[PDB]
């Protein structure tokens, strides 16, 4: 139960200090069902081109990071055939499988609460007083593989606690125990398929609840890497390919 | 009547017990349909050399596969297939005028480990038993074919060896010889496995005799008598000096092949015949070489 | 799977950190059967005082080692009722079961390569230029208990690689894992019974491929113990005493 | 006559696999007679969040 | 098996590195017979209000520490309901779960011995020379819940050798493989009930045999902890509170 091995596509993760592994709002992802669609042209269904793990990039964990986040259609969107297909259909489906690694050492400590949450909208300080009506930018709200890092992770830069964010599919890394996360979704929104490309179903949270700490002679560099797999992929709608 | 631990007592066994089977195996095994798995506690990936054992991961665990009928022979791979090839292991040389064979006969010492390519090969086992057939390819230096006759004769260990061309030796009452004419195709012969023990060693980590064991002899490390199977004699059928220089080359084709206990295969240049000797100044790497590690 | 105990004769071995067990080319030690023999003889099977655990000289593992070999009928034959019986005899036949040992702890790294090379003939550097046909002395061919050191492990001092040497009965003691290896070797020859003065039938090979390592105040002496017991050893031919 | 991989395929599959069930709850669970428990193995209070 | 929990009245302990569970000669504690009795009034089974873990104080193991001991039924007579029925009633019975915890670091090292001697008897040193028919105090002889320290472990201060305290329910705390015992003791006494103030049936006995030991920088305070629960304890024989 510690030992884990996820394959998926011509990819495989392996790992010996995992936690089981969470199957969001206890659900796989599926299909769409012959009543639940509304398109009628028969989508494309890729699979192991689409459906495999995909590593996007890797974050330090400091003793003074806030944390960071990532919108999940979108990471995706650029990269591999997944992007392609994104790209060049207008309707997208699918399911993720999200693997957060990270590791230490028996002498380091630290705790990652890393969750899913679905139609992660964010929210602006309004200049500080709240009498300024300002958006986020394009930048901050899909933010791509590199993902964006929260300035007030207390609020979760949208105004709700981090406290209560354990009501959302998630998963912690204690060092002291575990060194990944994995957290299967199903497809989540009120609309059979939707734009890989507007819309950003949900977004990854990986927020240091703990901080991290160690003794100066421990190597002090302590990566995160996000890891994730479509699943079930399915486009319909083809056309040239979009951008944005 | 008889005391237990020797009733229940299991020194005697002569059943070697075998861990493992013989399975046939005529192709290449195939691939079978394999889809993603997401689960914990099996982890086919993961394994510990520390054991001793090869990996036994298949494709199917690691990557999704489709199905595949492989239906690729694997009969080349067989021992008979690689070692039934006949190769250069002696080479005999009847000049007219030298100081090497200049009275119109040779004595060779059968032994196939004079030559590199041949040698290599059988030395990838440590054990090897089969029969062999030998073919004898004669002529001038210049490879031009001469109407000479000849006369060859193996002598097993204990026989006399000839001292010269009109040698008495040459009646060969018991021991078989033959007698090509260089113009007749090359002479070709089977031969049984003949030694007393029941495979050649290409490697005998011992001494052939006892006693003490000084600097002087130690010419005897490593040489097995069981693999010493005697002297092969070439000569001139006259009494008088023939009027062409020859040479005999010796092609060696094995069959019934039985081998055991595969070991390195030489990583050096061979220096000598009855042993492994290597130049220790020019220790080359078992291959090529590049500049960086992270670089082709 | 990790634990295991070796009973045999009088004499019983322990472990807590082991890696299975191998049993050399799939077979066990068995005695000869009446159709394998020539010798018209009744052999002796002294059993339980020849067939126990018998501990040689321990080696210091150094950060700089190449690497040590013993011969076997050989590293016995002045040691225990097994000496006296190899002396005796003319002919002597028998499998082993090799348990080398070396522990470590949880901050050293190093890996031994712990092989079995039948027949192993050792060759010469040839004067170096390789136009001296030089032999090795008895000192080094049956160097006995001590063992021997590798001048030129590379090419385990035979002209062969040492890379491909797992094509023979091994096990590794990697130090982050396992602190010993246990091989059972079957009696391997192409005779029945053999001299067990003359002849060697194979070879232990306990090599570093790994270079150990430690931070200076762990302790620096990781001594290499082996441990070996014969077994279903007969005997064959009885005279006098002999020793070479 | 088909490829195996796309018989034994299951890429389609529209209904979703659910882990859990929704069972009648019409009141809160009742509480049951429970006795000291002494023994090693079973570990209630040890959890790992 | 290293893993267990103690649940008993409204108290759970818990511990991750145990060793197994002793039951003091075999037998479960259990209420007295109908024919082994011979008060005639009906007793008092508080059962959940005194059967329940009671935290005794803490020690201090030093790498000096001699050992220390404590008499049972006196440890609770001045603690919650059970001791407030010690107190009122003039005769009581019961049996104990003793579970004495003690944790360190896996660079620390040492062992406790945790016994327990039933009519644990202290003598004196009469003196010095032996002349001298002194005798132990009301302070030392029932020590109370602080428990006493032994001046002559060797000799457990009553002339019997500390060598032989292993022919009595024990166990031990070797600091590199638990952190807990646990012993499970019966009634035990000549009498199917009898006084909590004027007798005590039992001591414990917690005495390091093997000192402790680490290197300067680890944790140096390693705390001793006392937690022990009556079990089927039963009272009669009702008056006014009696202190002694
Ligand atoms: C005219 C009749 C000619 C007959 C020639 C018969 C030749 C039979 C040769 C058997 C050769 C066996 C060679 C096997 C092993 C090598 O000699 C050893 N490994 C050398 O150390
Ligand atoms: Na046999
Ligand atoms: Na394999
Ligand atoms: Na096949
Ligand atoms: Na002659
Ligand atoms: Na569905």
């Amino acid at each position: 139960d510690r030992v884990a091995q996820l394959t998926i596509g011509n990819s495989t993760i392996t790992t010996q200090e995992a936690a089981n592994i969470i199957v969001g709002y206890g659900e796989w992802p599926s299909y769409c069902s012959d009543d639940d669609a509304t398109a009628v042209d028969k989508p494309t269904r890729p699979d192991v081109s689409v459906n495999r793990f995909y590593t996007l990039d890797t974050k330090l964990w400091e003793k003074s990071s806030k944390g960071w986040y990532w919108k999940f259609p979108d990471v995706l969107t650029e990269t591999g055939v997944f992007g392609q297909n994104a790209q060049f259909h207008y309707l997208y489906r699918s399911g993720f499988c999200i693997h957060v690694q990270c590791n230490a050492s028996k002498f380091h400590q630290g705790a990652l609460l890393v969750a899913i949450l679905p139609e992660y909208v964010i929210g602006t300080v309004a200049g500080g007083t709240g009498t300024e009506d300002s958006h986020p930018p394009y930048k901050q709200t899909q933010p791509g593989a590199d993902g964006f890092e929260l300035q007030h992770p207390y609020v979760l830069d949208a105004g709700i606690p981090i406290s209560q964010l354990t009501v959302c599919p998630h998963q912690w890394i204690n060092l002291r125990t575990n060194n990944c996360a994995t957290i299967i979704v199903p497809y989540m929104n009120t609309l059979p398929f939707d734009s890989a490309l507007n819309h950003c179903n949900f977004g990854l949270l990986v927020v240091p609840i703990s901080p991290l700490d160690f003794d100066q002679g421990a190597t002090p560099v302590i990566p995160i890497t996000i890891t994730l797999a479509p699943m079930c992929s399915e486009f319909a709608g083809l056309r040239q390919a979009v951008t944005q | 009547d008889r005391v237990a631990d020797v009733i229940e007592s299991s020194i005697g066994d002569s059943v070697s017990r075998a861990l493992t089977q013989a399975l046939p195996a005529p192709t290449g095994q195939n691939t079978q349909v394999s889809s993603h798995r997401l689960d914990t506690g099996e982890v086919p990936a993961l394994q510990a050399a520390e054991i001793g054992a090869s990996s036994n991961t298949s494709d199917e665990s690691m990557i999704e596969t489709r199905c595949v009928l492989n239906s690729h022979s694997t009969a080349e791979t067989t021992l008979d297939s690689f070692f039934s090839r006949a190769g250069l292991v002696g080479e005999i040389d009847l000049p007219l005028e030298g100081t090497t064979n200049p009275n119109g006969y040779a004595n060779w010492d059968i032994d196939i480990t004079g030559y590199a390519q041949m040698r290599r090969k059988v030395e990838l086992f440590t054990y090897m038993r089969f029969d062999a057939e030998f073919t004898f390819v004669a002529c001038t230096p210049t490879g031009q074919v001469v109407p000479q006759l000849l006369q060859y004769m193996f002598v097993p260990p204990g026989a006399p060896k000839p001292e010269s061309r009109e040698s008495l030796a040459w009646q060969t009452a018991t021991n078989p010889s033959v007698f090509v004419k260089l113009t007749d195709p090359p002479a070709q012969v089977s031969v049984p496995f003949m030694s007393p023990a029941s495979a050649y060693q290409w490697f005998y980590d011992g001494y052939p005799t006892f006693g003490e064991h000084k600097q002087e002899k130690d010419l005897e490390y490593g040489a097995c008598p069981n693999n010493m199977m005697g002297t092969f004699s070439v000569r001139n059928v006259g009494s008088s000096k023939s009027k062409y220089p020859l040479v005999v080359r010796i092609y060696m084709r094995m069959k019934h092949v039985r081998a055991w206990i595969p070991r390195p295969m030489r990583n050096q240049n061979y220096l000598f015949k009855a042993n492994p000797n290597y130049a220790g100044n020019s220790i080359k790497p078992t291959g090529t070489s590049r500049t960086a590690i992270t670089t082709l």
